[PDB]
């Protein structure tokens, strides 16, 4: 039959047409970040295909939800990866929702087909039938949480798959994830998330004592404490009680090693805090670090991957401003699973703490999550930025430990391009080059990262230059309300090349826009994490952070378009 | 407003009839109890006195020992008819008064509640295995399926039904789990 096998290519023809058109749209744009015509590709046929790119845009709403069906009906896979190549129409949602209600049995692909089932309605909260989503596939965790969260009204069946997808990871995972378990705990209708985590707990021990630190330390409101919170303190002092004392045996041996030390460790502060500033505060902490003894197995808990050897006795030092102290340990790594043989049985470096009294300890989490994710992303990808996840733990309201990078030498407390120069030569030298390489490299990452993350009110001392170059933003704790997006001063400019048009201006450029470019994606992650703190109430969160955040990454806007805006902000944040 | 004799005297009456063999005129009170209209004091009752009938009727006779209400030996024609009426109107309105899988600190309610959805699915399976029909009562199971989280029996009986009714890989996929 002729006519039935003409058109029956005809259609497949376009569709193929179409998909070419736009791969090769969005490869050609990955190639070069800017515009670039002295690097060019051949010319004929770029114009035929712009072309077919705007013939296929000028289409309207319908002969557009046929090929959702004619995408369905050659393969399904194919239907629901259809809307990850944008098309600025919102009819293929609704046409693959609705192929995918009708039989969802077809496609068992874990990551992206749930969500087009797992929300019958956002708010309606209704239809509670065909909902048999005990077949699919355990999927990211940040995923999974969502269905506890403010979003989604409650429901068993999503309950019992966050569970399922909970309990099928290596206990690391759930480590990083801690502090926001604790707080899914508000909307716990049901017993799961209580059950999860006494079954969680009495499985391994190290996340038992990431629990006991965390539902101690979030139990009150304010630093001091003086009113308890009135929505969930009750049934939190009430886990505490019951998950310590369960646990006997080395486990409880070890459990009263820990905290002793950690308490005779922390009340020297408090012992040292009546003598004032000078010399005589000095001798007395040096004199109550000498009464200090150490218990060998100890652990450093901002570092539960050592195994802390010693101390230097000399070298107890307040800083100025309360008494938060620093501490030098000796110590040496081992693992997780060792550390535990070491903990229920019972190279080397050296690290400087710094233990603070009378402030708060949370937020800075938050930004470390979020900059660990970004660096891990980076590294997936396979581009070369650089930024340092300093270990930060809050162990009793007010009470925080943060780990210190060694050898750290602030800028403020040390002109920059007179700097650069008298200590790494002239320009035609080696070092010279690979701190300006470092500079950029460190530079992209953190102006991509502050313009993200919209931390303001920021000034010169704030930031650490290391030996080798490197820079290293600390003090996020004003953000996301509180107070030139992008600073960019006459000093760094002239120290790049002289000029915006030399040629470390250009990588500077092309590498911010690759990082911009590659991070995009993970918004759904980056949403679900910060929506899972907001109802804390702290002076951040204001309620109108979420959409600001959401229109900040163009989610409705293709390559080129996104490279075109990134560059602009860029170029108008200069004075 | 809420009596404690009231309801001695109208069930001793019925304890009296099946403990004499007085069958005939205690399936027929039964169901002139059964003919009066609910209201909002006697859901309970219905549900004792149905899950009692369906029980022996289900277990006392034949089909050729039966006839229809208002004859004295919607309008049913056999006896697994009613049955599967009593139980349809049985399971609907006592699926609003789960307690849908808690656990904060009881547990005695949920077991009550695990044994009377338990003891009516059963009564709903043995009254349509014998007949041939397995679609809608793997429907029924699919779902009751919500309130089991732990326990196999739920799980073991919709595999078995699924792979009897000719859907494979989901009755795979539950039989791996």
């Amino acid at each position: 039959r002729g006519s039935q096998l003409h058109k029956y290519y005809m259609k497949r023809r376009t569709l193929l047409l179409s998909l070419l058109a736009t791969e090769i749209e969005r490869l050609i744009t990955w190639y070069n970040p800017l515009s670039a015509p002295e690097l060019e590709l051949d010319q004929a046929g770029e114009n035929s295909v712009a072309n077919w790119r705007s013939k296929y845009i000028s289409l309207s709403e319908k002969q557009w939800k046929d090929n959702v069906n004619l995408a369905w009906s050659i393969s399904p896979y194919l239907a629901v990866q259809l809307p990850a190549r944008f098309k600025n129409t919102e009819a293929i949602g609704n046409e693959v929702t609705r192929l995918v209600r009708l039989d969802p049995g077809a496609v068992s692909d874990v990551p992206e087909a749930i969500k087009f089932l797992v929300t019958w309605h956002t708010i309606d909260a209704d239809a509670p039938e065909l909902s048999h989503v005990l077949c699919w596939a355990p999927t990211d965790p940040p995923t999974g949480l969502s269905y506890f969260s403010s979003m989604y009204p409650p429901h068993p069946l999503t309950a019992q798959y966050g569970v399922k997808v909970l309990r099928s990871f290596p206990p690391d995972a759930i480590l990083f994830y801690i502090p926001q378990i604790v707080q899914a705990l508000r909307y716990d209708k049901m017993g799961y998330v209580r059950e999860y985590i006494l079954w969680a707990a009495s499985k391994s021990q190290l996340l038992a004592h990431q629990f006991i630190w965390n539902m101690k330390t979030n139990i009150y409101l304010d630093e001091e404490g003086h009113q308890k919170d009135p929505d969930i303190g009750d049934l939190l002092d009430q886990l505490v009680e019951e998950i310590t004392g369960s646990l006997s045996g080395p486990a409880k041996d070890f459990y009263q090693r820990e905290f002793d030390f950690f308490n005779k460790i922390t009340n020297v502060s408090a012992i040292i805090k009546p003598y004032p500033k000078g010399d005589e505060r000095k001798k007395a902490c040096l004199s109550a670090l000498s009464e200090v003894k150490v218990q060998p197995g100890c652990y450093l808990p901002s570092n539960p991957e050592a195994i802390v050897l010693d101390i230097d006795y000399k070298s107890g030092t307040p800083m100025q401003s309360k008494a938060p102290y620093l501490a030098k340990f000796k110590v040496k790594r081992c693992g997780v699973s060792e550390l535990e043989k070491e903990g229920l049985r019972c190279k080397i470096s050296w690290q400087a703490a710094i233990f603070k009294v009378g402030d708060d300890c949370r937020q800075d989490m938050l930004a470390l999550q979020i900059i660990d994710l970004f660096k891990n992303i980076f590294q997936l990808v396979g581009l070369d930025l650089f930024v340092f996840p300093y270990r930060v733990v809050a162990t009793a309201p007010g009470c925080g430990v943060i780990e210190c990078i060694p050898d750290c030498t602030s800028r403020d407390q040390l002109g920059m391009y007179d700097y650069f120069t008298r200590q790494y030569g002239d320009e035609s030298t080696l070092a010279f080059q690979q701190a300006r390489y470092n500079f950029i490299r460190s530079m992209a990452a953190y102006s991509l990262l502050l313009f993200l993350l919209q931390i303001k009110d920021r000034h010169n001392g704030n930031i650490m230059l290391d030996k080798k170059g490197h820079i290293i933003h600390i003090d996020f704790g004003f953000m996301f309300e509180s107070s030139p997006d992008i600073k960019l001063t006459d000093e760094m400019v002239m120290i790049m090349g002289g000029k915006m048009e030399a040629t470390p201006f250009k990588w500077f450029m092309e590498m911010c826009v690759r990082g911009y470019l590659a991070v995009r994606p993970y918004m759904d992650a980056v949403v679900s994490l910060v929506t899972l703190m907001l109802d804390t109430g702290l002076p951040c969160f204001r309620g109108q952070t979420i959409k600001l955040l959401k229109h900040r990454f163009s989610p409705n806007m293709t390559e080129r378009e996104a490279a075109n805006f990134i560059m602009k902000v860029i170029q108008s944040c200069f004075l | 407003e809420l009596g404690f004799f009231l309801e001695t005297g109208l069930q001793r009456a019925h304890v009296l009839y099946f403990k004499n063999g007085n069958l005939t005129r205690g399936v027929g009170r039964f169901r002139e109890l059964l003919r009066a209209v609910e209201t909002r004091t006697t859901q309970n009752l219905r549900m004792t006195i149905a899950r009692q009938l369906a029980e022996i009727l289900l277990r006392g006779m034949c089909e050729q020992s039966y006839w229809n209400p208002l004859e004295d030996p919607f309008c049913p024609q056999e006896n697994t008819e009613e049955a599967l009426l009593l139980l349809l109107i049985s399971e609907s309105m006592a699926n609003r008064d789960a307690v849908l899988s808690r656990i904060p600190e009881h547990k005695s309610d949920r077991l009550i509640s695990l044994q009377s959805a338990s003891v009516v699915y059963d009564l709903l399976t043995i009254a349509l295995g014998r007949r041939g029909q397995y679609e809608m009562l793997s429907e029924c199971l699919e779902r009751a399926m919500k309130f089991a989280f732990e326990e196999f029996h739920l799980w073991y009986q919709f595999a078995l039904s699924l792979m009897a009714a000719g859907k494979s890989a989901r009755a795979v996929k539950v039989l791996k789990e």
